[PDB]
C-alpha cells in the first residue's frame, strides 16, 4: 500500500449523533465557533446556515422557531399546487414529477373517485402534440358543480354556467388566467401549456387523477384509476384516460435523451448548456430553496422534442415555470433579457391617442389587483405572477375592457340513544374480516353490517372505545386505524363501505402477525383493554399455518384478547381451538352462517364490554 | 352544420351536396380536400373497380392508409389500432374504423362492409373539390373537374380527380359492361317509397334518386334481395345526417348491416360506448349518436370483444387478469374485483442501500447521491436505540466524484454495547478483535453469503449484507417503521421527508442533508454534489452511454415494469465515468439493478461472456438461482438449524457435493464434523468422561 | 421539422408582407429562411429565423414598404430595458417597425 | 500574455510555470483544461512510453485526435487536413500540424519529430490542472494531483491525471530501468 500523504468530543451539529469510530469541553457544554459553548444555547441549522435560539424561519405557510437545537414548527397543511410542466411532464400535489406523453384526454384532478361525493372534475387534453412540438396546445375542461368552463386558445369559454356564479370568478393578470372555482379550489393557467391546480387542505385525501391523491405522500401518487399503484407512469396515465377508444401511450424505450437528441449530438449539448440557465446567477439564490434538477430535465426533454422555429416557447415556458415556483417561494427572479426569451408589453401602450406607457413587463406583479371589473379585493392562490402589469397613479383604477387605467367612477358596471346497549368504557378493538371467497359478496355485506351496528353500539372516540377494521385476503388491508380521529358517523360510513376481495386464500396467521407487529406495535393505552375479533370463514394451506401459535401467544403476552368468530363449514376449527387453548378469555364463537351474526351480536357486544374496564 | 360524403355499394358515390352517381375507379382519387390551398387530402383508393382503402395526407409530411380490412399503414409501415398522431385519431368507434381529424375539421369512417364516409366541417363550405364534389347546397355544380370546368359525365369528373404515384400510374377509367332487372327484386327497392319507416324521411330526403340507384344496382346484382341493401342503408344514413334517425328500417327490410362477431347493428349508438376499463365520466359525452354496431344489452366491450359486466378483467402493467386473480407487491397482495384491484395496504420490510460511488436508496425508495467524505450516520433507531449503523466514506479514485464506502460500523447496545466493524475485503471485527465466521453470539449472527458477502442479522428485525467492495444493503422489518433516522431516512413510506435532519427540518439540498449527518466536525462540508463526472473524463462518455444503455435493452425489459430503471441508469453512468475501473463498476451497477429485480421476484439472465461473468473458484458451477441452505458442510453438522432462505445467484458445488472450508466440493462422506466449535475429520472418534462421539458423513 | 420550418418561413408570404412581395421577390429569402432554420435548430434565442425575416423586412423598408411583422408571439422585441431607471421609469424608448436611421444626437 | 506547455524528447514534460520533469506514460493523460468546470480537455496519448497523439475534447460533444504521423480522426472517423469544425482549426502551419482553438483560448501543435506543444491563454491563469500543471507563476506547486494534493513524485502526479476509456484502461506507470 503505497501511501504518500501525511467517548468523544461533541459539536452542536453532532451532539445527538454517535462518536466517530476512527480513533474537551465540560459536560453540558459543546464545541462551537472553535470555543466551548453551553448546551441549550447551540444554534439551529437550516440550508447550511445557523440560527440562534428564538430565531424563526418561514417554510411555506408554516413557521418554525429554533428551540434547543430543534426546530419547532406549526403543523398547517399548506395549499398544494399541481402543475403540468411543459408539454409532457406533470407534478403531483405531493411533489412527484413524472413523464407521461399522451395524445388523449386525461383526468388531471377529480374528486368523483372513491366513496367521496364529488364536486369538481378537471380534464386535460393534449392537442397538436404528444411528443412536445412547436404548434402544440392543451385544452382544459372544468366540470365544476355541473357547470363547465373550457380553457382553449388562450381564452376562457364558459360553456355552461355554475350554480353559484358568486363563488366563480376569472382574473386575468400578467401571462396568466386565474380562475376561482370555490373557497378551496383554484386554477392558474399561463394560457399556453402550464396548467396549475391549487387545493386547500379541505380537499386532502379526496382528490385523484394524474395529480395524485393529495395526502402528503409521494410513493402512492401513481395509483391507477383502478386503485393499483404502478411502477411506470405510462400505465398510470393510460389508466386515467377519459375516453376508452383513444390510443394508449406506447412506453418508448427510456433513452438518455429524447428523439432528435438520441442521435443528434451538438443539439443535445446546445440544449443542455442553454437549459443550464436554471443554474445561472439569477436563479442561483432560488436553487437554495428549490431543486432545479427536475425542471432542468423538463427543459431538456421539451427542448429536444420541440425543436421550435419562430416562437422559442418550449424553452421559455419551462424557464418561466421554474421562475414561477421561485416567485411562489419569495425568490423573484428577473430572468428575461432582450437576447433571451424577450417579452414586450408595448402593444398595449401604442393606441389611437398615439402612445401612452402605462403597461410594463414586470418580473412578477401582484396577481389579483383591483379593477373596474373586480373592485373588491378577492383572495387568490398565487401572490405574484409574471407578465404585463399596468402601472398608473394613486386612486386610479384599471378597466379590463379598456385595458386602460380610469377613475373609480368610470367603471362600466357521542349519540348514546342509537341503541339500548351503549358501551362507554376503555377499550381498543380490531375487527379482522375474512376476505376469502368462502364468503360471497352478499355474505360479506351482511358481515359488514354486523361490524357497522356493533360500531353503533360502541362509544367511538380516542377516549373510551377505539375501533379498527382490517380485511385480510392474504394481505392485511386495514380500512380504519385506532389513531384515526374521524367522527363516529364517518367511521361507520367507512366500515359500511369496506370493499370485498374474494381471494381464494386468506392467511389467518398472516393477519395475526399484522395485528401483533403493526397494530399493537406500541401499547399507548396500557390501562385500556385490547381485543380482536378474528372472525373467519376459510381454511389456510398448512404451510402458512406454521407460525400461528407463536403469533397468538405473542398477542397474549401483550394481553391482546383474540375472540375467534368462526362462520360456516369451511371455518378452520382447528385454529379456533388452538386460540382457545391459549387463554380462557379467548373463548370462541362458531356460527352456522353469517346471518347468525344478527343473532349473536347482542351477547358478543355484552362479552366485549364485560372484558373492558370503566374510567 | 356539417357535410357528409359517402362511397357505398359496389361502385356508387354520394357528394356533399347530394349529387349521386356511379364510378368504378381503377386508381386513387381525391374525395375531398382544400381545393385551392390543400392543407389536407382525403384519398380513396380503388382496385379493379372495388374500394380497398381510405387514405389521408396532411400536406406531404404525414400520410395514413386505412384499408377496408382493418389494416392501417403510416407511409408503408404498418401500425395497429387505436392510433393517434399529429392530430389524427384512428379508433374502432361503434365497430367501424374511424379516422378523426377534429383539428383539420373532418371525420372519416369505414363500415364493416367497406362503405366509406367523410364528414367535413362547415369551414370548407364552397372551398373543397374532389369526387365528393364541392360543398355548396347547389347540387347541379358538383361535377367540377380539376381543370375547373363542369362536365355532364361522372367519369370525366372522377378521372379528372385521379392521383398517381411512383408505383401506380392511373389509367382512364370507363363504365363497365352490364345487363339490365327482376320484379321480385324491384319490390325491395320500392321499399324506400312504400314503407312507413322510410316515409318519415320524405320531407327531408327525396327517395327517388336512391330508388333509381337501387334499380340499376339490382340490374348489376349477382345475388338475392340483399343487393338492394346498399341503397336503403345509404338513404337511412342520409336521413340520419339530416336529422331523422329511422330506428326501425332494419326490421321492416330484409337487410342486416355487417357487424363484427357478437355485436348487433343498431341506429343511434352513442359514440361513448362503455368498455369495462373506462372511467364513468358521462358528463363529457355531449356528442350526438351515430349508427353502428353495439354489444348486446348488458354486455361490455373488452379489447373489441363483448363480455358480461361481471366477466370482464382488470388491467395492470399492460396485462389483463381475470377477476379473482391475486398479484403480489412485496408483502402486499392485490385482488382483482370488478375492474378494480383490492390491495393489502400494509407496511413491508424497508431496504436501505449504498451501492457504489455514494449512491443511496432510503428506506422509502428515495434515490440520491451524496459523495461526502466522512463517517455518516447511515441508519439508527433514534426511538429505542436498538442499533446504530455508521459508514466510513473515502475517495475511491482520482476523480473528486469517486467517493465510496470503505467500512461499516454497527453498534448493538442491547448486546452489551457490541461494536461490529465490517471492513473492506469483507472482513469483520468485533470490539476491535478480528473474528472468524460464522459467528453466533446471542441474537447476533454473521456469516458469509454464497457471493462471499458478509451477511449480518440481529434478531429478526435487522439484517445487513456487505459485499466488502462498497455495497451495503440494510433490511429492517416493519417493527422499525417510523423509528429510524439517518441518511436512510425515517422509514415511514414517504419520500418527501427523507431529507430530514437532526435539526428537525427537511433540507431541500442533498449536500446540506448529508452534511447534517456527518459525525466528525473536522470533515469537509460538501459544497456541491456534481452530477455527470463524465465532463472531467470525456474519454469515458461514449463507453458510459453505450454500456450502461443495456439497462434499458430488452435484456431488462422483463424488469422495467417491476423496478424503474432510471435511477439505476443514472447511477451506472456516474459510476462508469468516475470509477477507477469502468468495467468493474459497470458490472456493479448492472448487478445492482438485477438485484433490485430479483428483490421484486424477477430474475434476468443478464451476464454474458462480453460482460460480467462470475468466474467461479475451482470446480464450482455458477447458478442463477441456487439454494444456500445445504451448500456448506456445516449444514451437515447442524441439520436441525432451520433454513428457509430463497435462492440466489452465485457459485455452488455440483448437486452431489458439499463445500468445505477450503472451498473444495466434497462428497458428504468427506466433510469434516463441527462439534463445540472444533473441526473433526471424517471417521474421527473421541470419548470423554460424559460422552462418546464419532464423525461420519459430516455429522 | 422540414414542414414546420417551411410553414413558419411562409410568414414572408403572409398579409403583412403581401404588399412588399409585389415589389420584392420573397423566394430567395424564403430559401435562406428554410436553410438557416434547418441548420440552426435554435434553443433559447430564435435568432436565425427572426433575423432572416428581419432582413426581408429591411429590404422591404428600403423599397418604402414598411412592414410591422413583429408580434408578442412571433419574434418579440422589447425596449423597456432602456426605460427602467434609477429614478424609477420613463418611457422615452419605443420599438418602431422602422425609424429614421441617422437622427440628430 | 500566454502560457506554453511542452512534451518533448522521449519522455519529458515542461509545465506552464516552468516545472520540468520526465514521465513515460502508458495511457492517455490530461495535459491541460478547465480544472473545475472543464469546458475543454487537451489529452496526450502515450503508447509504450512514447507519445502517439494529441487529442482534444470540447465537453463530450466533439473530440479530435491529432496523431504524430499526420493522421486526424474526429471520433473514430478519419478526416484529412486542413480541417475546421466547431471552432477548432487543424492546419499545417510552418510545416507543423497545428490545432487552433482561438475561441476556447488555446493553440496546440505537433512538430515533425513528435514533440507536443500547448499555448493557453491568460484567461486560464490559476484555473487549469493537468500534466502541464496549473498556471500560476509559482512553479513549485505544479504537481497538484487530481485528488487536490501536491506530491514530490512526478509519476504520482502524472498517474493521478490519467484518463481511461472503454477500450483502454490505464495501468499504473512507473519509472523505467536505465543506465547512467
Ligand atoms: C413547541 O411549540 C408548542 C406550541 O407553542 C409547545 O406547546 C411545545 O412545548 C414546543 N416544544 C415542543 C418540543 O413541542
Ligand atoms: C414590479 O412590481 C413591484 C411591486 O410588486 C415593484 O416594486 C417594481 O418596481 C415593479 N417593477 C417595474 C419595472 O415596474
Ligand atoms: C387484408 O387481408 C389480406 C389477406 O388476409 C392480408 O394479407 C392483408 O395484410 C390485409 N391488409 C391489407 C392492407 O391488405
Ligand atoms: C363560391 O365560390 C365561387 C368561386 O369563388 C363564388 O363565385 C361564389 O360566390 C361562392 N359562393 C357561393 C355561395 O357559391
Ligand atoms: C440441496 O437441496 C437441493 C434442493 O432441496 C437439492 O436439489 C440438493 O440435492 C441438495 N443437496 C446438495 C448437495 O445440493
Ligand atoms: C415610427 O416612426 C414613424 C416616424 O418615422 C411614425 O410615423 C410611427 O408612428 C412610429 N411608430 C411607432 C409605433 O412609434
Ligand atoms: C500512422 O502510420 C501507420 C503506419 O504507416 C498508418 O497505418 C496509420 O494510418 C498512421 N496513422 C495512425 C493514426 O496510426
Ligand atoms: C489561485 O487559486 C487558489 C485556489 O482557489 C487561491 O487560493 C489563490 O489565491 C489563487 N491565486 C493565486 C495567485 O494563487
Ligand atoms: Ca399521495
Ligand atoms: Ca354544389
Ligand atoms: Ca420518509
Ligand atoms: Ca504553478
Amino acid at each position: 500500500m503505497h501511501c504518500t500523504m501525511s467517548e468523544c468530543a461533541k459539536t452542536c451539529q453532532n451532539y445527538d449523533l454517535e462518536c466517530m469510530s476512527m480513533g474537551l469541553c465540560p459536560p453540558g457544554m459543546v464545541r462551537h465557533e472553535n470555543r466551548c459553548v453551553a448546551l441549550e444555547r447551540c444554534p439551529c441549522f437550516h440550508q447550511g446556515k445557523e440560527y440562534a435560539p428564538g430565531e424563526t424561519v418561514k417554510i411555506g405557510c408554516n413557521t418554525c422557531v429554533c428551540r434547543d437545537r430543534k426546530w419547532n414548527c406549526t403543523d398547517h397543511v399548506c395549499d398544494a399546487t399541481c402543475s403540468t410542466i411543459g408539454m409532457a411532464h406533470y407534478l403531483t400535489f405531493d411533489g412527484l414529477k413524472y413523464l407521461f406523453p399522451g395524445e388523449c384526454q386525461y383526468v388531471l384532478v377529480q374528486d368523483y373517485c372513491g366513496s367521496n361525493p364529488g364536486t369538481f372534475r378537471i380534464l386535460v387534453g393534449n392537442k397538436g402534440c404528444s411528443h412536445p412540438s412547436v404548434k402544440c396546445k392543451k385544452r382544459v375542461t372544468i366540470l365544476v358543480e355541473g357547470g363547465e368552463i373550457e380553457l382553449f386558445d388562450g381564452e376562457v369559454n364558459v360553456k355552461r354556467p355554475m350554480k353559484d356564479e358568486t363563488h366563480f370568478e376569472v382574473v386575468e393578470s400578467g401571462r396568466y388566467i386565474i380562475l376561482l372555482l370555490g373557497k378551496a379550489l383554484s386554477v392558474v393557467w399561463d394560457r399556453h401549456l402550464s396548467i396549475s391546480v391549487v387545493l386547500k387542505q379541505t380537499y386532502q385525501e379526496k382528490v385523484c387523477g394524474l395529480c395524485g391523491n393529495f395526502d402528503g405522500i409521494q410513493n402512492n401518487d401513481l395509483t391507477s384509476s383502478n386503485l393499483q399503484v404502478e411502477e411506470d407512469p405510462v400505465d398510470f396515465g393510460n389508466s386515467w384516460k377519459v375516453s376508452s377508444q383513444c390510443a394508449d401511450t406506447r412506453k418508448v424505450p427510456l433513452d438518455s435523451s429524447p428523439a432528435t437528441c438520441h442521435n443528434n449530438i451538438m443539439k443535445q449539448t446546445m440544449v443542455d448548456s442553454s437549459c443550464r440557465i436554471l443554474t445561472s446567477d439569477v436563479f442561483q439564490d432560488c436553487n437554495k430553496l428549490v431543486d432545479p434538477e427536475p425542471y432542468l430535465d423538463v427543459c431538456i426533454y421539451d427542448t429536444c422534442s420541440c425543436e421550435s422555429i419562430g416562437d422559442c416557447a418550449c424553452f421559455c415556458d419551462t424557464i418561466a415555470a421554474y421562475a414561477h415556483v421561485c416567485a411562489q417561494h419569495g425568490k423573484v427572479v428577473t430572468w428575461r433579457t432582450a437576447t433571451l426569451c424577450p417579452q414586450s408589453c408595448e402593444e398595449r401602450n401604442l393606441r389611437e391617442n398615439g402612445y401612452e406607457c402605462e403597461w410594463r413587463y414586470n418580473s412578477c406583479a401582484p396577481a389579483c389587483q383591483v379593477t373596474c371589473q373586480h373592485p373588491e379585493p378577492l383572495a387568490c392562490p398565487v401572490q405574484c405572477v409574471e407578465g404585463c402589469h399596468a402601472h398608473c397613479p394613486p386612486g386610479k383604477i384599471l378597466d379590463e375592457l379598456l385595458q386602460t387605467c380610469v377613475d373609480p367612477e368610470d367603471c362600466p358596471v357521542s349519540e348514546p340513544p342509537l341503541h339500548d346497549f351503549y358501551c362507554s368504557r376503555l377499550l381498543d378493538l380490531v375487527f379482522l374480516l375474512d376476505g376469502s371467497s368462502r364468503l360471497s359478496e352478499a355474505e360479506f355485506e351482511v358481515l359488514k353490517a354486523f361490524v357497522v351496528d356493533m360500531m353503533e353500539r360502541l362509544r367511538i372516540s380516542q377516549k373510551w372505545v377505539r375501533v379498527a377494521v382490517v380485511e385480510y385476503h392474504d394481505g392485511s388491508h386495514a380500512y380504519i386505524g385506532l389513531k384515526d380521529r374521524k367522527r363516529p358517523s364517518e367511521l361507520r360510513r367507512i366500515a359500511s363501505q369496506v370493499k370485498y376481495a374474494g381471494s381464494q386464500v386468506a392467511s389467518t396467521s398472516e393477519v395475526l402477525k399484522y395485528t401483533l407487529f403493526q397494530i399493537f406495535s406500541k401499547i399507548d393505552r396500557p390501562e385500556a383493554s385490547r381485543i380482536a375479533l378474528l372472525l373467519m370463514a376459510s381454511q389456510e394451506p398448512q404451510r402458512m399455518s406454521r407460525n400461528f401459535v407463536r403469533y397468538v401467544q405473542g398477542l397474549k403476552k401483550k394481553k391482546v384478547i383474540v375472540i375467534p368468530v368462526g362462520i360456516g363449514p369451511h371455518a378452520n376449527l382447528k385454529q379456533i381451538r388452538l386460540i382457545e387453548k391459549q387463554a380462557p378469555e379467548n373463548k370462541a364463537f362458531v356460527l352456522s352462517s353469517v346471518d347468525e351474526l344478527e343473532q349473536q351480536r347482542d351477547e358478543i357486544v355484552s362479552y366485549l364490554c364485560d372484558l373492558a374496564p370503566e374510567a | 352544420s356539417t357535410a357528409r360524403c359517402s362511397l357505398f355499394g359496389s361502385d356508387f358515390v354520394n357528394t356533399f351536396d347530394g349529387s349521386m352517381y356511379s364510378f368504378a375507379g381503377y386508381c386513387s382519387y381525391l374525395l375531398a380536400g382544400g381545393c385551392q390551398k390543400r392543407s389536407f387530402s382525403i384519398i380513396g383508393d380503388f382496385q379493379n373497380g372495388k374500394r380497398v382503402s381510405l387514405s389521408v395526407y396532411l400536406g406531404e409530411f404525414f400520410d395514413i392508409h386505412l384499408f377496408v380490412n382493418g389494416t392501417v399503414t403510416q407511409g408503408d409501415q404498418r401500425v395497429s389500432m387505436p392510433y393517434a398522431s399529429k392530430g389524427l385519431y384512428l379508433e374502432t368507434e361503434a365497430g367501424y374504423y374511424k379516422l378523426s381529424g377534429e383539428a383539420y375539421g373532418f371525420v372519416a369512417r369505414i363500415d364493416g362492409s367497406g362503405n366509406f364516409q367523410v364528414l367535413l366541417s362547415d369551414r370548407y363550405f364552397n372551398k373543397t373539390c374532389g369526387l365528393c364534389g364541392n360543398f355548396n347546397i347547389f347540387a347541379e355544380d358538383d361535377f367540377m373537374t380539376q381543370e375547373g370546368t363542369l362536365t355532364s359525365d361522372p367519369y370525366d369528373f372522377a378521372n379528372s380527380w385521379a392521383l398517381s404515384s411512383g408505383e401506380q400510374w392511373c389509367e382512364r377509367a370507363s363504365p363497365p359492361s352490364s345487363s339490365c332487372m327482376q320484379k321480385g327484386l324491384w319490390e325491395q327497392c320500392q321499399l324506400l317509397k312504400s314503407t312507413s319507416v322510410f316515409a318519415r324521411c320524405h320531407p327531408l330526403v327525396d327517395p327517388e334518386p336512391f330508388v333509381a340507384l337501387c334499380e340499376k344496382t339490382l340490374c348489376e346484382c349477382a345475388g338475392g334481395l340483399e343487393c338492394a341493401c346498399p341503397a336503403l342503408l345509404e338513404y337511412a344514413r342520409t336521413c340520419a345526417q339530416e336529422g331523422m334517425v329511422l330506428y326501425g328500417w332494419t326490421d321492416h327490410s330484409a337487410c342486416s348491416p355487417v357487424c363484427p362477431a357478437g355485436m348487433e347493428y343498431r341506429q343511434c349508438v352513442s359514440p361513448c360506448a362503455r368498455t369495462c376499463q373506462s372511467l364513468h365520466i358521462n358528463e363529457m359525452c355531449q356528442e350526438r349518436c351515430v349508427d353502428g354496431c353495439s354489444c348486446p344489452e348488458g354486455q361490455l366491450l373488452d379489447e373489441g370483444l363483448c363480455v358480461e359486466s361481471t366477466e370482464c378483467p382488470c388491467v395492470h402493467s399492460g396485462k389483463r387478469y381475470p377477476p379473482g386473480t391475486s398479484l403480489s407487491r412485496d408483502c402486499n397482495t392485490c385482488i382483482c374485483r370488478n375492474s378494480q384491484w383490492i390491495c393489502s395496504n400494509e407496511e413491508c420490510p424497508g431496504e436501505c442501500l449504498v451501492t457504489g460511488q455514494s449512491h443511496f436508496k432510503s428506506f422509502d425508495n428515495r434515490y440520491f447521491t451524496f459523495s461526502g467524505i466522512c463517517q455518516y450516520l447511515l441508519a439508527r433507531d433514534c426511538q429505542d436505540h436498538s442499533f446504530s449503523i455508521v459508514i466510513e466514506t473515502v475517495q475511491c479514485a482520482d476523480d473528486r466524484d469517486a467517493v465510496c464506502t470503505r467500512s461499516v460500523t454497527v453498534r448493538l447496545p442491547g448486546l452489551h454495547n457490541s461494536l461490529v466493524k465490517l471492513k473492506h475485503g469483507a472482513g469483520v471485527a468485533m470490539d476491535g478483535q478480528d473474528v472468524q465466521l460464522p459467528l453466533l453470539k446471542g441474537d447476533l449472527r454473521i456469516q458469509h453469503t454464497v457471493t462471499a458477502s458478509v451477511r449480518l442479522s440481529y434478531g429478526e428485525d435487522l439484517q445487513m449484507d456487505w459485499d466488502g467492495r462498497g455495497r451495503l444493503l440494510v433490511k429492517l422489518s416493519p417493527v422499525y417503521a417510523g423509528k429510524t433516522c439517518g441518511l436512510c431516512g425515517n422509514y415511514n413510506g414517504n419520500q418527501g421527508d427523507d431529507f430530514l435532519t437532526p435539526s428537525g427540518l427537511a433540507e431541500p439540498r442533498v449536500e446540506d442533508f448529508g452534511n447534517a449527518w456527518k459525525l466528525h466536525g473536522d470533515c469537509q462540508d460538501l459544497q456541491k454534489q456534481h452530477s455527470d463526472p463524465c465532463a472531467l473524463n470525456p474519454r469515458m462518455t461514449r463507453f458510459s452511454e453505450e454500456a450502461c444503455a443495456v439497462l434499458t435493452s430488452p435484456t431488462f425489459e422483463a424488469c422495467h415494469r417491476a423496478v424503474s430503471p432510471l435511477p439505476y441508469l443514472r447511477n451506472c453512468r456516474y459510476d462508469v465515468c468516475s470509477c477507477s475501473d469502468g468495467r468493474e463498476c459497470l458490472c456493479g451497477a448492472l448487478a445492482s439493478y438485477a438485484a433490485a429485480c430479483a428483490g421484486r421476484g424477477v430474475r434476468v439472465a443478464w451476464r454474458e461472456p462480453g460482460r460480467c461473468e462470475l468466474n467461479c473458484p475451482k470446480g464450482q458451477v455458477y447458478l442463477q438461482c441456487g439454494t444456500p441452505c445445504n451448500l456448506t458442510c456445516r449444514s451437515l453438522s447442524y441439520p436441525d438449524e432451520e433454513c428457509n432462505e430463497a435462492c440466489l445467484e452465485g457459485c455452488f458445488c455440483p448437486p452431489g457435493l458439499y463445500m468445505d472450508e477450503r472451498g473444495d466440493c466434497v462428497p458428504k462422506a468427506q466433510c469434516p464434523c463441527y462439534y463445540d466449535g472444533e473441526i473433526f475429520q471424517p471417521e474421527d472418534i473421541f470419548s470423554d468422561h460424559h460422552t462418546m462421539c464419532y464423525c461420519e458423513d459430516g455429522f
